[PDB]
């Protein structure tokens, strides 16, 4: 079986974090998960633990009530997170609520199970619009906004930089498909041609991404910008295919939140990602998490089982006498090693902690609306009713960890803002992400001089020169036209269609109207 | 909730050999490390040998170095301690204990015990 991160308490809350990577396509049926993950894994687990410690310490939030947890590996895989959710359901101390998981596609698979047992789920990174259906997903909520905004923002970015003929790639799954189809419905309505829409799984082989990159160079040179509604490793695979083929620098990738500022995606293939514009969600680094995490040591921390593996992996050494020692690494772990070296905090850590607080404050509102005087759990919440917990969680009005009031709408979604990033070079051979814009409630603000300072053109046809040249569409696509001139008697009515002057009249010098022949 | 059973002990002559077994109940024995330690009457308890949760990497006390060997078959879900050329100072109650999460052995947090097998080495 899989080891779990256990913590006792008067109320145990479930958690699903991607401690390991998705199992290799070879051993998928075996469900043998891949390498350990820090930001989406270990860090989120320790955040769960410490946040529950704080909720216990806090006398205002849930007084006389201890919060325990059962933290299980999601592996960013539907089947693995579903087996572990079954291990949550195994009882029917019961699991009151569930936090996570990461991928919207996996979150649906989990929700489908949890809803049957009235267990409210709160996702930190699942953004898909389909999860806004509360008839399909009654007991689902998320602290991040629907992707109907992020798609609109991506469309607005395409609009601002006068891009019309674009290629479109998305990760095969609910997140990618929902986002891409919303981008299709919005861009096409706003007059943006989609050269071709491509879908690929994140764990597809090298040859598969090579084929994808070749199919992307099929539309070159017209369609250079690639609207990517791709999670992480999909963008990474694209960059690695650009290294393999040599098609680097020829495209411009417009990534979604799957590649917000993730260094694990661009590290090692920096030149290939240069110029890429991506979308992040408004999550300021949670101050007190770094103070807890960076002080952690493998000798001290003994509640996270994977911390031994993760410590041996991040430093690539073997913890000499420790229990879960792995002989693989040729080096031995020194006492000088510390996490502060090359520390990169999880981008969505704020949402993780805010979701844990969402569950806590929902339980507290239910506590006050059922056991007013009794300090702690009374006989009315023995047992805790899941339906009442959902009704109290939807009506939660609290101030978040980022100093911003978190609230939930009718569809169980939370409001959100986005930061637009750019992977440019900050110096010779050095590359890093930089904030270049923002998107909130429709308004898109950008610093246009920071992105290019150099400009890129991704259109299928250059605007017809003013004089008399009309826009005549080609064989198939709208944005593809052939600038054809007008007859001497014809004046240009509108950009698209030409109109002829009647007998005696003749087109004016500006070719906007007619004028009598002298 | 894992339960351990010790076996293999008894009584042996001076310089003889004796092999020790310890079996665990339930899965996730592969997730726990294992360490045998002995305790004699009056004397305080001494950590004998230890093997990592994955196996392969082993540690021994200076007293039993070059004399004992600890091993484990995870498929059998069992750990073993072969005590070649025993001495009279080895007479004690040997215990087998599981430890997920420790530090450099002998510093481990043992969070499961076993019954205990009595080993008597006659002069
Ligand atoms: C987009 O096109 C408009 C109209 O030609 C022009 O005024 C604007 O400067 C262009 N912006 C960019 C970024 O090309
Ligand atoms: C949250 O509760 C406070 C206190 O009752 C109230 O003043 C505030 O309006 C509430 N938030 C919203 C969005 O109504
Ligand atoms: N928003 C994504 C979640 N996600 O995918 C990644 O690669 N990173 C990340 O946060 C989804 O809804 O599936």
């Amino acid at each position: 079986r899989r080891v779990v991160a256990h913590m006792p308490g008067d109320i145990i809350i479930g958690a699903l974090f991607s401690v390991h990577h998705q199992p290799t396509v070879d051993k998928v049926h075996e469900r043998k998960c891949g390498a350990v993950r820090e930001q989406y894994g270990i860090q989120r687990v320790e955040a769960m633990l410490h946040t529950l410690e704080r909720i216990n310490s806090d006398p205002t939030l849930l007084p006389n009530i201890t919060l325990g947890c059962e933290i299980r590996d999601s592996c960013w895989h539907s089947a693995v997170a579903l087996e572990q959710s079954i291990e949550f359901i195994r009882d029917s101390k019961p699991i009151v609520g569930v936090i996570g998981p990461g991928s919207s596609s996996v979150a649906i698979q989990v929700q489908n199970l949890l809803q049957l047992f009235n267990i409210p789920q709160i996702a930190y990174s699942a953004t898909s619009m389909d999860l806004s259906d509360k008839t399909l997903f009654k007991y689902f909520m998320r602290v991040v906004p629907s992707d109907a905004q992020q798609a609109r923002a991506m469309v607005d970015i395409v609009k601002r930089y006068n891009w019309t003929y674009v290629s479109a790639v998305h990760t095969e799954g609910n997140y990618g498909e929902s986002g891409m189809e919303a981008f299709k419905d919005m861009s096409a309505k706003e007059g943006i041609c989609i050269a071709h829409s491509y879908k690929i799984y994140s764990n597809a082989g090298e040859q598969s991404f090579d084929k994808l990159l070749k199919k992307l160079t099929s539309h070159l040179p017209k369609a250079r910008v690639v609207a990517c509604f791709c999670e992480g490793m999909t963008v990474r695979g694209l960059l690695m295919a650009m290294r393999r083929l040599g098609l680097a620098g020829e495209f411009l990738l417009l990534g979604s939140d799957g590649w917000a500022d993730r260094y694990d995606v661009t590290d090692g293939y920096q030149r290939e990602a240069v110029g890429g514009i991506t979308i992040k969600l408004q999550s300021p680094d949670v101050k007190w998490f770094d103070d807890y995490y960076l002080k952690l040591r493998p000798e001290t921390n003994h509640r996270n089982p994977w911390f031994q593996e993760f410590w041996q992996h991040r430093f690539q050494c073997r913890l000499e006498g420790f229990p879960q020692e792995n002989s693989k690494y040729n080096k031995t772990c020194n006492s000088s090693l510390t996490l502060k070296t090359h520390h990169v905090q999880d981008s969505k850590m704020g949402f993780v902690i805010n979701a844990i607080y969402s569950m806590a404050y929902g339980l507290h509102n239910m506590q006050m609306s059922l056991c007013p005087g009794y300090a702690g759990l009374c006989d009315a919440m023995k047992p805790i009713d899941g339906r009442k917990l959902l009704e109290s969680l939807m009506k939660t009005n609290f101030t978040g960890v980022s100093g911003d009031t978190i609230l939930f709408d009718e569809n169980g979604d939370s409001p959100g803002r986005y930061e637009i990033m750019n992977f440019k070079e900050m110096g010779k051979d050095y590359f890093d992400y930089i904030n270049v814009g923002s998107w909130d409630n429709g308004e898109l603000k950008m610093d246009d001089d920071e992105v290019w300072s150099n400009i890129i053109r991704s259109v299928c046809s250059e605007p017809c020169e003013k004089g008399q040249i009309k826009v005549i569409r080609k064989g198939e696509v709208s944005c593809c036209w052939t600038c054809t001139p007008c007859k001497e008697n014809e004046y240009v009515f509108d950009e698209y269609t030409c109109k002829a002057c009647q007998l005696g009249s003749w087109p004016t010098d500006d070719l906007t109207g007619c004028d009598l022949i002298p | 909730q894992v339960q351990l059973v010790e076996s293999g002990g008894g009584l042996v002559q001076a310089g003889g050999s004796l092999r020790l077994s310890c079996a665990a109940s339930g899965r996730t024995f592969t997730s726990y490390a294992m360490g045998w330690f002995r305790q004699a009457p009056g004397k305080e308890r001494e950590s004998v040998a230890a093997i990592s949760s994955s196996g392969g990497s082993t540690h021994y006390a200076d007293s039993v170095k070059g004399r004992f060997t600890i091993s484990r078959d995870n498929s059998k879900n069992t750990v073993y301690l072969q005590m070649n050329s025993l001495k009279p100072e080895d007479t004690a109650v040997y215990y087998c204990a599981a430890a997920m999460y420790g530090s450099r052995w002998p510093d481990w947090e043992y969070d499961y015990w076993g019954q205990g097998t009595q080993v008597t080495v006659s002069s």
